[PDB]
RNA sequence: UCUUUGUAAAGUGCCUUCGAAGAGUCGAGUUGUUUGGGAAUGCAGCUCUAAGUGGGUGGUAAAUUCCAUCUAAAGCUAAAU
RNA sequence: UUGACCUCAAAUCAGGUAGGAGUACCCGCUGAACUUAAGCAUAUCAAUAAGCGGAGGAAAAGAAACCAACCGGGAUUGCCUUAGUAACGGCGAGUGAAGCGGCAAAAGCUCAAAUUUGAAAUCUGGUACCUUCGGUGCCCGAGUUGUAAUUUGGAGAGGGCA
């Protein structure tokens, strides 16, 4: 939520809703960073999970 | 050269050939074509006329390959045959075999008609002819058509 | 990639979301410095085209230039000369407000090139860039030869000198008929079209 | 300031000229100069031709279309063409145009057979071994000078019509200047039936 | 068209074969790829109008399309820039209208 | 010389899907300067500010309709000087 | 409470870098006036001198958002021509290029817009070793708001097929 400058994601939400993906506008950019093993992320998918 | 010029006949003579009462100035008449419509209006409109004005009209940007049209008379067109074949050309005048003359590869645009090409026929290979010049041309047996 | 969006979403400088951007932004842009280090680019695909990378030895500084024309610095406004040139008001400056932003983050930052600047806001009396620095004595810059020619001596203060987007633009260094007067320099084409050349065997 | 019947004589030096005049007594000194260049260029690159191949290309303008000239580079249709790849031209001493566009085929007819005659008179040698030892010539443009296109027979027979060559100048030159005017009352005829 | 083999005229030219050369890709740098009109469909629904834009369409479809493309004109560079900006947002206008 | 150097790269012919190519930017108006550039050559300020078979240029402003040629708003590069 | 991240600081922090000189030439900015117009205001001198800023052995420009209208040429630069011409100008004084052509020299390219997604494959710095204008090993960092490879429109990419 809190990417700085915000247009970076600003079309996110538009661009997952016209394509159907389900989306989260989770809280904080620390939190994708630390889940990436990186400082920020600013954006996390998975594309594919084990049965 | 200096030793020739008349200044050094010059020497010794007070006013160096430019009077003593006028006492030769730097610019008298003013500089250039100075007073063109004041004082020196009777040498620009005796010796100069037509000199100031606006005739015709403005063309803008001008390119002279678009005016490029060197002009070739008939009389003048019998040279740009070479000379060492000019001589059995002029003789054994013959439709079946008659000289074609690249005048736009000698570099002349147009065939102009001063006259007195002799009976023989010349096939004639220009970018523009006139009304008289193609007339000699047919006159004297030969043909011209057009090239670009 | 997300810059093609990025850039079309950002050529609408008129819709609601991007004004609300421009209005916080060139407030806090205000409160601080004339001359200060942005963290990262506000336009990173902006930046991305005119050729920042991400990696360090790129500098981001954001200008900030005064806008309106140039009032020519003559004592009560008074010029001694003929009437054509009494004008003290209304001049307008040759170089552009993104040149003179160049010029003033080159000379604070004399330890790195402008590679070039770019429009990131504007309001009354203020025009915002952000220039792309590039430190020629970083061992990343210097290494990497697809960046290593900016570190060569040559290229020193090129926005000084006019050598930038801007400069290019500003001294008309384009292609054409229309810059027939400049296309080399016009003190170059000025020179040349004004020297008397004289021969050995005179023509 | 003006006097007799003298022509206005228009001289540009109401400016300070004096501090831009370039006097060339260089002259003799920059073609000794540029002759050693060529000389140490050629000693450089031995046994290259000192300079590329170029095409021959027609003049544009309607005053020079008569002449052909080497233009700058082969254009990549006339590489391929030729059986060659456009980078390994550059290498092998070709002048390559990629802005160039083939639209004549007499043209490139020519530049092709340039390209064919120039590979079957040029050798390479090879990265590895010994060089064959080769003589340098330092001209490749006089090796293969550019050659005017023959037009036609010094001397044919009349083919005589009657046409009136003139008279086809008027007719087309009148044409041209009522083109619009001829179709915009044709179609005024064809709107209005 | 082939040339008419004389100095002047409408097709004044030498009599040549051409070639008809193997297209540049040039010429096609305005041509719109698919993705390229992906992202600007996406962008007019996230961005929206811009507010002489929503002006030009309150006169498009209140005052007439005539009198809107004057103002485009104005409002914009020149004549071909109001007559595309206009027959866009005449297709906006149906676009939207529909469905 | 090679255990350094081929879980190597490069070039090439088809057919196919494509083919992303630069925004306060072009451009327009006005102002000032400048140009040989003249209904405005270039630049600059302010206002307005785009499109994608688009855009620019085609030395008379405008509209209508075609054609021709290039691909801007990012950048580097020896020599002749 | 404790770790982050983001931004902003400080340090006689580690390592660097800029200034100033010269300035003949070069790149911009600013910019006059004397003078000429037999006066003078537009014009001219002049897009000059002076002032300021910035480099090199040259610099700049440079590979077309070109010139053309041709049978088309093809980065830039310079010379001869164009041409004292088209054009500008109280259309007065005066000002005034460019295309083509010949020649000198010729050399072409690189990014951004593509996901590597079967593995950030990238890079600085510290440290140890060495054969040191550097290389290797390990580590800390930067970097996913995007670093390498691949493509730069002349094309090119992907997918087979040999």
């Amino acid at each position: 939520n809190d990417v700085d400058p915000i247009e970076l994601v600003v079309f996110l939400p538009a661009l997952c809703k016209k394509m159907g993906v389900p989306y989260a506008i989770v809280k904080g950019k620390a939190r994708l960073g630390t889940l990436v093993n990186q400082k920020t992320s600013a954006v996390a998918a998975l594309t594919e999970v084990r049965a | 050269p200096s030793r020739f010029t008349k200044t050094r006949k010059h020497r010794g003579h007070v006013s160096a050939g430019k009077g003593r009462i006028g006492k030769h100035r730097k610019h008298p008449g003013g500089r250039g074509m100075a007073g063109g419509q004041h004082h020196h209006r009777i040498n620009m409109d005796k010796y100069h006329p037509g000199y100031f004005g606006k005739v015709g009209m403005r063309y803008f940007h001008k390119q002279q390959a678009h005016f490029w049209k060197p002009v070739l008379n008939l009389d003048k067109l019998w040279t740009l045959i070479p000379e060492d074949k000019r001589d059995q050309y002029l003789k054994s005048a013959s439709k079946e075999t008659a000289p074609v003359i690249d005048t736009l590869a000698a570099g002349y645009g147009k065939i102009l008609g001063k006259g007195r090409i002799p009976n023989v026929p010349v096939i004639v290979k220009a970018r523009f002819v006139s009304k008289l010049a193609e007339e000699k041309i047919r006159a004297a047996g030969g043909v011209v058509e057009l090239i670009a | 990639g997300a810059y093609k969006y990025l850039e079309e979403l950002q050529r609408k400088k008129q819709s609601d979301v991007l004004r609300f951007l421009q209005r916080v932004r060139v407030w806090e842009y205000r409160q601080k410095n004339v001359i200060h280090r942005a963290a990262r680019p506000t336009r990173p695909d902006k930046a991305r085209r005119l050729g920042y990378k991400a990696k360090q030895g790129f500098v981001i500084y954001r200008v900030r230039v005064r806008r309106g024309n140039r009032k020519r610095p003559v004592p009560k406004g008074a010029t001694y000369g003929k009437p054509t040139n009494q004008g003290v008001n209304e001049l307008k400056y040759q170089r552009s407000l993104r040149a003179t932003a160049e010029e003033r983050v080159g000379r604070r930052a004399a330890n790195l090139r402008v590679l070039n600047s770019y429009w990131v806001n504007q309001d009354s009396t203020y025009k915002y860039f952000e220039v792309i620095l590039v430190d020629p004595q970083h061992k990343a810059i210097r290494r990497d030869a697809r960046y290593n020619w900016i570190c060569d001596p040559v290229h020193k203060h090129r926005e000084a000198r006019g050598l930038t987007a801007t400069g290019k633009k500003s001294r008309g260094i384009n292609k054409g008929h229309k810059f027939n007067n400049t296309k080399a320099g016009r003190r170059k084409t000025w020179k040349r079209q004004n020297t008397l050349s004289l021969w050995r065997y005179r023509k | 300031a003006i006097s007799k019947n003298l022509p206005i004589l228009k001289n540009h030096f109401r400016k300070h000229w004096q501090e831009r005049v370039k006097v060339h007594f260089d002259q003799a000194g920059k073609k000794v100069s540029r002759r050693n260049a060529r000389a140490t260029r050629a000693a450089k690159i031995a046994p290259r031709p000192l300079d590329l191949l170029r095409p021959v290309v027609r003049a544009p303008t309607v005053k020079y279309n008569r002449k052909v000239r080497a233009g700058r580079g082969f254009t990549l249709a006339e590489v391929k063409a030729a059986g060659l790849t456009a980078a390994y031209a550059r290498t092998i001493g070709i002048a390559v145009d990629h802005r160039r566009q083939n639209r004549n085929q007499e043209i490139f007819d020519a530049n092709v057979q340039r390209l064919k005659e120039y590979q079957s008179k040029i050798i390479v040698f090879p990265r590895n071994g010994k060089a064959p030892e080769a003589e340098q010539v330092l001209s490749a443009a006089a090796t293969f000078p550019i050659a005017q296109p023959a037009t036609d027979v010094e001397a044919r027979a009349v083919q005589d019509n009657g046409e009136s060559a003139f008279r086809t100048l008027r007719l087309a030159r009148s044409e041209k200047k009522f083109r619009g005017i001829r179709e915009k009352r044709a179609r005024e005829k064809a709107e209005a039936e | 068209t082939v040339k008419t083999g004389i100095a002047i005229g409408l097709n004044k030219g030498k009599k040549v074969t051409s070639m008809t050369p193997a297209p540049k890709i040039s010429y096609k740098k305005g041509a719109a790829s698919n993705r390229t009109k992906f992202v600007r469909s996406l962008v007019r629904e996230i961005a929206g109008l811009s507010p002489y834009e929503r002006r030009l369409i309150d006169l498009i479809r209140n005052s007439g399309e005539k009198r809107a493309r004057k103002v485009a004109k104005k409002r914009l560079g020149s004549f071909t820039r109001a007559k595309a900006k206009v027959e866009e947002m005449n297709n906006i206008i149906a676009a939207s209208r529909r469905h």
